C-alpha cells in the first residue's frame, strides 16, 4: 500500500504509559475540528463556533 | 571551541545574529553548517539578514 | 471553570515569544549580550505585564 | 564562512568544551543538561521513556 | 503492477517529536496521512 502526506493539524491523545492511543483530524469533519478547537475527544450537546 | 576561530586570522566581520560572539562555547547547537565563498568587499554587506 | 480557564490561559501565556527569540528568560541570557537581552527582556516583560 | 546554528532544547550534538559535574539528587541545584539550563530538584522517575 | 484503491482509516500516525508527554491532549501542525484517505494498493 501507498499513500502520500498532507499538511495536516492532528489532536493526539497520549495514555498514561506515554504512548500515542487516539487522534483526531481536523480538517476532515465538523465534529473533528470541534473537537480540536474544543482540545477534547468528548463534545457536549450544544452549538459551538 | 571558538577559541581557535578567534586565533586565526583578525576579522573584517565577525557579526553575530540569534547569538552573541563570547556567548558561544556556552551553548549547545542541532545542526552546525558552514558556508564557504570569496565575495568582494562590498558585497559582504548583502550577506546579512 | 471559569477560573481555572483563566488560570489555564495565564500559564499559556508564558509560552509566548511576543517578538523576542525566545519564551525562555534563561535561554536568552544564557544566548546573547546584555544590550539585546535588555530589548528582547523588555519585549517579554510587555507581554506578560 | 558563515556558521548556520539551530537553537532549541536537549537533543544536541555539539556542545562547548565545559567539562562535567556528577549526579546530585533530592537538592535544590542549577542544572545544565545538555544545553538545558534550568534549577530544581532532580530525583528519580519512574517515568516510562 | 496492478493498482487497486482501499481506505487508509486510521493509520499512519506517528509521534512528531522527541518529547514525552502522558496524560494529555496535544495539537501538532506536520505533514501527516490524512484520516479516511484512497491509498493505492499495488501488485
Ligand atoms: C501502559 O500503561 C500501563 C498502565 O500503567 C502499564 O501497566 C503498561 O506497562 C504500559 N505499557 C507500556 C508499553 O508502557
Ligand atoms: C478513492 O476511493 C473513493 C471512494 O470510492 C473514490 O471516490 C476516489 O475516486 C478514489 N480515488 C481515486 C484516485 O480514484
Amino acid at each position: 500500500y501507498v499513500g502520500y502526506l498532507q499538511p495536516r493539524t492532528f489532536l493526539l491523545k497520549y495514555n498514561e504509559n506515554g504512548t500515542i492511543t487516539d487522534a483526531v483530524d481536523c480538517a476532515l469533519d465538523p465534529l473533528s475540528e470541534t473537537k480540536c478547537t474544543l482540545k477534547s475527544f468528548t463534545v457536549e450537546k450544544g452549538i459551538y463556533q | 571551541d571558538y577559541s581557535v576561530i578567534y586565533n586565526f586570522a583578525p576579522f573584517f566581520a565577525f557579526k553575530c545574529y540569534g547569538v552573541s560572539p563570547t556567548k558561544l562555547n556556552d551553548l549547545c547547537f542541532t545542526n552546525v553548517y558552514a558556508d564557504s565563498f570569496v565575495i568582494r568587499g562590498n558585497e559582504v554587506s548583502q550577506i546579512a539578514p | 471553570n471559569h477560573n481555572a480557564q483563566a488560570l489555564n490561559t495565564l500559564v499559556k501565556q508564558l509560552s509566548s515569544k511576543f517578538g523576542a527569540i525566545s519564551s525562555v528568560l534563561n535561554d536568552i541570557l544564557s544566548r546573547l549580550d546584555p544590550p539585546e537581552a535588555e530589548v528582547q527582556i523588555d519585549r517579554l516583560i510587555t507581554g506578560r505585564l | 564562512v558563515v556558521l548556520s546554528f539551530e537553537l532549541l532544547h536537549a537533543p544536541a550534538t555539539v556542545c562547548g568544551p565545559k567539562k562535567s559535574t556528577n549526579l546530585v539528587k533530592n537538592k535544590c541545584v542549577n542544572f545544565n543538561f545538555n544545553g538545558l539550563t534550568g534549577t530544581g530538584v532532580l530525583t528519580e522517575s519512574n517515568k516510562k521513556f | 503492477r496492478t493498482q487497486s484503491y482501499t481506505n487508509s482509516f486510521t493509520r499512519g500516525v506517528y509521534y512528531p517529536d522527541k518529547v514525552f508527554r502522558s496524560s494529555v491532549l496535544h495539537s501538532t501542525h506536520d505533514l501527516f496521512l490524512p484520516f479516511f484517505s484512497n491509498v493505492t494498493w499495488f501488485h
